[PDB]
């Protein structure tokens, strides 16, 4: 599973940043240490549902003009290989598996079992929220749905559960070959007003903190490290300077490829010899 | 630009059988 | 994308919990187990005919930065004198940050030695080493 | 070009296999053997007249990164308590990535000690040390 | 056997890259993490048998114009000596041996033996697929062909085997003198479209992963390490910039030379002395 | 110019040979000898009146990179089990690359312990330690 | 004996390079890994006795024009002192000795002894090929010639031997004062065709490998290490670029001077005292 | 200018000499002496009333680069087997390069252990450790 850190960063940042800027309480919590003036100015400009001004995020070298009132700029940076396993072997799988999904699913009644439906089939069930099925419940997964004994659990006929599971792709089996890569990605906020840049950097730090609970980087992009540069004038040739403070984010991910195996043994030929 | 680093011989031009400075009468 | 078939544990996907309380600013922990395997040597063989388990010894260490509040001494988990004799056993749990499922639990933990370092140029640290009766990896999926 | 007369083994040409299952994200392994050679000294000689083999001791260590699944505890190969007494012997095979031929196999492996390290800034690692009855390099070409 | 890493890289890359770009399933597997837009655009442009656009690969400083829509650029880089043996001795051989070859060969019946034919003579037999000949089979190699006892194996008269073997060059014997060299080679993808460059880099990473199962680098170029640079504008003086992300590949190989020996002992002259 | 009066030995002027076969990709070797000197102390002297030789112990170690062929196990020089009991003594020779003259030879070498390391990021290495009866520096010019 | 590494390199390279380029078999062995095209082009251009094109070698900063089709360029580089002995003492000698010489010499019969003649006198005999003289043979050196007993060896009256020996300069004695120096020397091949440069570098590597068996660097220039630079355009101001890949060679040698001693004791004056 | 009142010894002002022969390419040497001082403790005192000398033990080590000629084995100073029993004592002298005056001499030196290292990337080295009867610093100005 080749990793595109930049796209993941963008997808995590955009909705999360919009949600954070949606409400004032979270912003006030974030900007507790800042002075009244800059805090209130940033809140007036960008914060709130009905904010007239808006921030943006995008990759570097855009052929079009880019808004320099407040923008998050991303560039890919360097990368390095840090650790390897014997034969480049990372893991072995019997059934092809894709991404790990989290889905909410209300309990349902079936003639012998309570069940939960899901969007897609199941390759493996990791966890059901606040449940530890015993032998009596006889937890079974049958494609799309997971099921447990009806009678002794009948109080929970409409349990508002949620599920963490894994997609199923194929029944084939193979080996995972790959290594670990230690990658650096640079993120910088741009603004002709330095105070806006400072507040933007603080918001960036908070959303990076919040991201650590995300499933994907919990499973794929562990060992997050941060590093901040100095406030510098990005450009001097305009009528007014652009000010930005670059930040460097580090991640560790496992670049890997699935090598299928067609060998399947189903018969044995134990015979003696004579001389 | 001058040819110093790599040198090739003069091109093989096709000659003409007209004698130069030829008298006519 | 996130294929769970190759994921590994790290410092950002683990929690150290005691009595339900997550211990704060915990840095590292190491676990040791010794089965005391020994071989059996006959007269007519240099090779060990078989191995046998004899003795189970296990210790776990924890490194922490001394918070001004809820340090191991203030929490009552550790001890500094005869107060130790009134301290009962504890269970130390390592639980997954993502699912809150258990990864490994140590039962009947008892304290062995206590170390604290006061230094000028670095944050204060303290180390504790426990001896436990048994380990368990139950309560899985 | 590739002249096989000078090739050597490396981490990319080796597989570590148990019960047919290739152990994943395995990092290193070391093997030790002691024949316990001792000399015989007569009265009329400082020199050792001869050496003799007396005792065969051998251990193998394995270092691994704890995958969230199929760790040594989950696989049943290791143990964390009295469950060990019901664990039978195993054979650990080092097999060639290219040909799938065997390079060296350890027979009657038994577990000696178990180590796991939980750390904040690094991936989780675990180490196991086994004691084996005999080694073998058979099944070659 | 002096090693030319660049030529090996080119020979491994070209057919393998063509095969990977031939089909859509492998490309979709590779580009799982990328967004829909760039993935589908790259698939439309380059992927498929009937693709109109095509990628290319070549060495640096070509006197001709080179296509900058999508190209793999190679340059040799630095090198260093890392380890040595006593007397620079690497190995000793009794029979001159060339490359290691893999050939498919269907079994054949001979009056006393089943046999496999091969293209060229045999210096040494490494492995026969899924076979472990016993003493009873009395495995013997006689130049071009390898043979085993007919009677007890007669069920396998047409076994569709394949063979890993080594060429035979001469009957002379000598010593292998040489050392190990730790070499770095730089590879960069070029494209005026940055997204194409990103996808090209991902494909490059996948083919590097796949190469690790190759015979030659399993035997010659062990210890592969990778390092990635930052996305940078390669050129600014054109109407539009060239964007590329250099990658550095490391390898370890044994530069060596065969030193022949003409000394062969065949007689002994054990005689006493008198005084 | 080359004045032989000041030349020294190095890794490029030495060969390690067993049974005539030059061992390939050999990295290092160390030799140790202990005469077990002891002093004699009288009552009327703190000083040792004299020293005497008592016991000769000597070991030699060899470090090598495991070639896919002709490794110490495949060559039959080493052993992995009871096969050792049928292994006879050997002589390990250090011979000059230039002249093929001998520099030092160890007679009646016998194996003491065997070590091999499988690692992910580095070439495979193996180490052997032998115990020998006597050393010799004969057959010189 | 002060060491001039550059002159030694030139003297070793020129005849050896000419001999290597003389025949096609050795070149084919060297260029096994290269492609057919470049290999055959280089063989056509430079290889063979009757080759029209020819390579050259020389030092840097020549006032004359230098051929840039294929040339080996040498420059001296840096140096450093690495190790020392007590009092800077390296060795002690009773008889002044020059270089170490190897000479072939057929055996000769003398009325009591078989002998070998040599060009110059002998200071010390290191080795006689395939001979280990016993006490019975009573090996003796008498200036120019070395001798052994006639009777029991009479079968070998015309033995086609060869000798490794050392010159004799004076009967004086002195001390050797000096240290060890770790020196770096740079060698680069030049060619307006990059493929020719690659092949030239490979040939250079092979001859460096072959040199390790030479007497002089076995005795004087031990611990050879190599390092290769990147293929770079040496010059851009011409009509066409010059391409070359510098290589750095390291050596260890003992700079030393012979300090003579005039003190020779031949008499003793042991006398008592009275009071 | 050169004021002798502050001069010190260094590697360039010292020679190591055996039997008049200056050993070549010698690198380092260390000397140790133990008087075995012990205190006397009465009942009515924790303090040691006095110290007394009991036992004199001394060793000297020498590190050298193995020259192709005149190595310690070839010189006959060292030994490799039973030849040692016929080796008599020696005196090792450290003498000033400038004046050829003596700085310290060891009398009745006897060999204790012998070490030699063959390595690929470095010049060959050998180490010898001697045990001596007495040391002397006589014959001064």
């Amino acid at each position: 599973a080749i990793t595109s850190v930049d796209s993941y960063l963008l997808s995590e940042i955009k909705p999360r940043l919009n949600t954070v800027l949606e409400n004032c309480y979270i912003i006030d919590e974030v900007l507790k240490d800042f002075d009244y003036q800059t805090r209130e100015s940033f809140k007036e400009a960008f914060c709130g549902k009905n904010a007239q001004h808006e921030v943006t995020v995008g990759f570097n070298f855009p052929k079009f003009k880019n808004n320099y009132e407040a923008h998050y700029l991303i560039q890919l940076g360097q990368g390095q290989e840090t650790k390897n396993s014997l034969g480049s072997i990372q893991s072995s799988y019997f059934e092809a598996t894709g991404d790990t999904l989290v889905e909410s699913s209300t309990a349902i009644r079936e003639d012998d079992k309570l069940v939960f439906t899901v969007s897609k089939p199941i390759g493996e069930l990791i966890k059901v929220e606040d449940i530890e099925f015993a032998k009596y419940d006889n937890l079974q997964v049958e494609g799309n749905k997971v099921s447990f004994k009806y009678q002794t659990n009948e109080d929970y006929e409409n349990y508002n559960a949620n599920i963490i599971f894994t997609e199923k792709k194929n029944d084939s089996k193979g080996l995972v070959k790959g290594f670990t890569v230690e990658e650096q990605v640079t993120v910088v906020g741009l603004s002709f007003n330095v105070d806006v840049a400072r507040c933007l950097d603080a918001v960036l730090k908070m959303i990076l903190i919040s991201m650590r609970d995300s499933i994907e980087e919990q499973q794929t992009f562990q060992l997050q490290n941060l590093s901040f540069g100095d406030i510098a004038p990005i450009i001097e040739d305009g009528d007014s300077m652009i000010f930005g403070r670059p930040t460097i984010i580090k991640y560790t991910s496992s670049l890997d490829l699935d090598y299928t195996i067609t060998q399947d043994i189903n018969k044995l030929t134990f015979k003696e010899r004579k001389d | 630009k001058r040819e110093d680093v790599i040198v090739l011989q003069d091109p093989y031009k096709v000659n003409d059988g007209i004698e130069e400075d030829l008298e006519i009468q | 994308a996130s294929e769970a078939k190759q994921t590994v544990h790290t410092g950002n996907t683990v929690l150290l919990m005691i009595k339900g309380k997550p211990v704060g600013r915990a840095q590292s922990a190491s676990g040791q187990r010794e089965y005391g395997t020994t071989g059996v040597y006959e007269i007519g063989s240099i090779m060990p005919q078989e191995h046998v388990y004899l003795r189970y010894e296990g210790t776990i260490t924890v490194e922490r930065l001394r918070m001004k509040k809820e340090n191991f001494a203030d929490l009552g988990y550790a001890s500094l004198g005869e107060e130790i004799l009134k301290k009962d056993i504890i269970d130390i749990l390592v639980v997954d940050n993502l699912t809150k499922q258990v990864i490994i639990s140590y039962h009947g933990c008892s304290a062995n030695n206590y170390n604290e370092t006061w230094q000028t140029n670095e944050i204060v640290t303290e180390e504790i080493e426990f001896s436990y009766l048994t380990a368990s990896d139950k309560a899985r999926t």
